[PDB]
């Protein structure tokens, strides 16, 4: 009975004590985010308090086996997870104040409208409602009002909240011996026992700065040529040397620019590779992508998705008998139930995002057999690439086109070629800036280094010059814009979005050597590769095992986070758009504003 | 003069794995072919003969052991099996002569909230000889500090909950079990088929 096999037993207590109280914390969140009521609310607080008083007790006891006697590696990393108390070193009172601040943010996010104002009570709400005059409206005066509206009526509500949530956190960041809440966060990427596999928590901060250094060029070149095209989309509202509006991006925060493909298509007499319109003609619904996505898994070698899958998940929106949060969302409950969250309409978008999701669930069905601590992606990171990786090879029009949604006879070009890379772009670049920002903007505030007088100013400040991107009217200190998106008021960490886009194609140039591939990395479709699917699995089956460090060298050769693999994939693009700008300007100044 | 296998089969509870209940079956006629048709079982597997076979055959005695487990442990009810459940609850001989039938029992085992009455032994200071059933409570005393009777650091109560919620998936429902052994003594065969 060494230490080593005494916190070996203590695990083995902890993992058949932890199956069920998790379990049930999982199932009161399912109600609550597929109907949103008080008396879910209450439940969801009552079995997550459960679960957190059950985490308590048991890592206390964890820290009572010292680390320095244990030579198990897998052993060391499920200690590791209980080195801190979590949420329970906060008194009562602020953690019954904490849980208001969550949920009240959650519901107000999935559940606040905005009126219409020639009518007033025709209303709408963020999804769909918004979102689709966002993602479809050509109406400069008719974005700016849901734009407005939205971070007027809604985020406003969240300013306060947001505050004290930030002075909760950050008291139970440093309760758990981190500098702030922002510090917590980055703490996923931490490596600590393993020799030349550590990574440390200020070394994320360095590698997303120095990586983003490279990506600026191509943003600069694709955000020049957007902003070429908007001009004669919206004729008097853009200016040729200044950053693009924020309500005009194609979705409510321009977090991603894939609508504005309709507005910058690089060759529009070509074959639409967008086959939105190709979907709803066949009288494609929601069952057949998630049917069609399950077809591209078992092409490669994984599983059909569970019955629970099919029975449990909710795939459509309800109607409006339940208030549901739509966010799409991967659920792992526990004991082995699987379920995703989506409001799928028929859209190219909710395709690929059928996919991803997918993707996760796969991720989250090969590592259940891990034991209970290290049931997770190697890092925040690893678990949103999966899906995406999967993505990059069913968004190709070779796989379009073997799945029906291009003709039989579909020709491709060097100009489809760019059309796709163009609409990958809009996408994939598009969002890196947004990514970066947002983040840096949270690990400021949770830093301390913006006074809460200037929330607001520094925020648009860090728009304009990262992003490229300004406000069309002026915000106050009572607007909370950060708010305004799902992730910031649901208490989800993003920077996961960034080096989550690094790490999609570092893998994919693995996976497609694995299938053979022979040409450029964005011509390449996995699908019907199982030799592909198996080295996919096998780093998926390793959950958190594996320092992430070493998963990924294990897969793509770097123990370390790398952007030549994206750039690489869009340089065919890269080498287009310089020439394309070839006559426009390229950069942006900060001081040109929509309004004055 | 049939055997009264529905007793056993369609019993409304059934025991907890720790503490299986073992059912002697003599004096009857047994049909073993229509019980392998009279239901849908997940598992029916023989390891000394086979059905067909059985109905030409004689015992002095027949054993039905019975409990509940989760899914993904029937694979343990087998002769040469490690785990939890063979080696702390249940261990069926290497030379094994018999049928393990085992079936999804979700719809009767399983309660929203979760029903917790069935427990497994989790701990135990070496490995149940074939047959054996241990009903003891004493703490598990993972170390040399001793427990005297009580949970605490390293001390650990050797019985757990299985939890049964209607949504697990597969590998984690309740499956009823039933373990038939076939006794030939210098005796009378006593329970034979058609
Ligand atoms: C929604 O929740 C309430 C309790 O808060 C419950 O009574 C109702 O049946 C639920 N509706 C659905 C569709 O689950
Ligand atoms: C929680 O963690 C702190 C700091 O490690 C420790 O001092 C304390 O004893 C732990 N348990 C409880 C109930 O606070
Ligand atoms: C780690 O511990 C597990 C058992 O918990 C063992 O199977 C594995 O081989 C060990 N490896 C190392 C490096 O300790
Ligand atoms: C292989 O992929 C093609 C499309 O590229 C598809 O039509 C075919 O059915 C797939 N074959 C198998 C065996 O999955
Ligand atoms: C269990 O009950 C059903 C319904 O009465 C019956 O048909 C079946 O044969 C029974 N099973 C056994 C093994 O007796």
């Amino acid at each position: 009975w060494t230490i080593e096999e005494q916190a070996k037993t203590f695990l083995d207590k902890f993992n058949h004590e932890a199956e069920d109280l998790f379990y049930q914390s999982s199932l009161a969140s399912w109600n609550y985010n597929t109907n949103i009521t008080e008396e879910n609310v209450q439940n969801m607080n009552n079995a997550g308090d459960k679960w957190s008083a059950f985490l308590k007790e048991q890592s206390t006891l964890a820290q009572m086996y010292p680390l320095q006697e244990i030579q198990n590696l897998t052993v060391k990393l499920q200690l590791q997870a209980l080195q801190q108390n979590g949420s329970s070193v906060l008194s009562e009172d602020k953690s019954k104040r904490l849980n208001t601040i969550l949920n009240t943010m959650s519901t107000i996010y999935s559940t606040g409208k905005v009126c219409n104002p020639d009518n007033p009570q025709e209303c709408l709400l963020l999804e769909p409602g918004l979102n689709e005059i966002m993602a479809n409206s050509l109406d400069y005066n008719e974005r700016l009002w849901a734009w407005e509206s939205w971070r007027s009526e809604v985020g406003k509500q969240l300013r306060p909240l947001y505050e004290e949530y930030v002075v909760l956190k950050n008291e139970m960041a440093r309760a758990n011996h981190y500098e702030d809440y922002g510090d917590y966060w980055r703490g996923d990427y931490e490596v600590n026992g393993v020799d030349g596999y550590d990574y440390s928590r200020g070394q994320l901060i360095e590698d997303v700065e120095h990586t983003f250094e490279e990506i600026k060029p191509l943003y600069e070149h694709l955000h020049a040529y957007v902003r070429a095209k908007l001009m004669n989309a919206y004729p008097s509202y853009i200016s040729p040397i200044g950053c693009l509006p924020a309500h005009l991006l194609g979705d409510m925060w321009g977090r991603f620019w894939t609508n504005l493909y309709s507005l910058t298509v690089p060759f529009g007499q070509k074959p639409n590779i967008d086959v939105t319109d190709a979907m709803v003609d066949q009288a494609w619904d929601a069952q057949r992508i998630f049917k069609e996505a399950e077809k591209f898994f078992v092409s490669v070698g994984l599983p059909n998705m569970t019955q629970g899958f099919w029975e449990y998940s909710m795939l459509t929106d309800p109607g409006n008998v339940q208030k549901a949060v739509c966010h799409p969302t991967a659920w792992d409950l526990g004991k082995g139930d699987f379920r995703i969250l989506m409001c799928t309409k028929v859209t190219m978008d909710d395709f690929l995002t059928a996919h991803h999701e997918m993707g996760h669930i796969q991720y989250d069905m090969a590592y259940a057999a891990q034991p209970f601590l290290l049931r997770n992606g190697a890092n925040e990171g690893f678990h949103e690439a999966v899906g995406e990786i999967m993505s990059l090879s069913a968004a190709t029009p070779k796989h379009l086109k073997s799945i029906g949604l291009l003709s039989p006879d579909f020709q491709e070009d060097n100009e489809t070629e760019i059309n796709f890379l163009l609409k990958q772009a809009l996408t994939i670049v598009g969002t890196l800036p947004f990514t970066y920002m947002l983040e840096k903007w949270r690990w400021m505030v949770f830093k301390g280094e913006i006074p809460k007088d200037q929330w607001m100013k520094k925020w648009w400040e860090m728009k304009r010059e990262i992003v490229g991107v300004v406000e069309p009217v002026p915000h106050d200190e009572t607007y909370c814009d950060p708010a305004s998106l799902f992730h910031v008021s649901n208490d989800y960490s993003f920077i996961r979005y960034y080096t989550r886009t690094l790490y999609q194609f570092q893998f994919q140039e693995a996976l497609c050597q694995a299938a053979k591939h022979e040409g450029p990395l964005h011509k390449c479709d996995i699908s019907n590769s199982t030799e592909a699917g198996q080295k996919l699995f096998n780093m998926l089956r390793l959950g958190k095992s594996e320092p992430w460090t070493l998963a990924l060298e294990n897969v793509v050769g770097a123990k370390n986070m790398n952007v030549r693999p994206l750039l690489n994939y869009f340089e065919p693009l890269f080498t287009w758009l310089k020439d394309q700008n070839k006559n426009s300007f390229v950069g942006w100044s900060t001081d040109w504003s929509p309004y004055a | 003069n049939l055997c009264p296998f529905g007793e056993v089969f369609n019993a409304t509870r059934f025991a907890s794995v720790y503490a299986w209940n073992r059912k002697r079956i003599s004096n009857c006629v047994a049909d073993y072919s229509v019980l392998y048709n009279s239901a849908s079982f997940s598992t029916f597997k023989c390891y000394g003969v086979s059905p067909t076979k059985l109905n030409d055959l004689c015992f002095t005695n027949v054993y039905a052991d019975s409990f509940v487990i989760r899914g993904d442990e029937v694979r343990q009810i087998a002769p040469g099996q490690t785990g939890k459940i063979a080696d702390y609850n249940y261990k069926l001989p290497d030379d094994f002569t018999g049928c393990v039938i085992a079936w999804n029992s979700n719809n009767l085992d399983s309660k929203v909230g979760g029903n917790y009455n069935y427990l497994y032994r989790l701990f135990r200071k070496s490995n149940l000889k074939p047959f054996e059933r241990d009903i003891s409570t004493e703490i598990y005393q993972a170390g040399s500090t001793p427990c005297n009777g009580v949970e605490g650091f390293n001390c650990y109560f050797p019985l757990q909950s299985y939890g049964f919620q209607p949504t697990n998936g597969v590998g984690y429902q309740p499956y009823r079990v039933v373990v038939l052994s076939f006794e030939l003594l210098h005796a009378p065969a006593t329970v034979c088929g058609p």
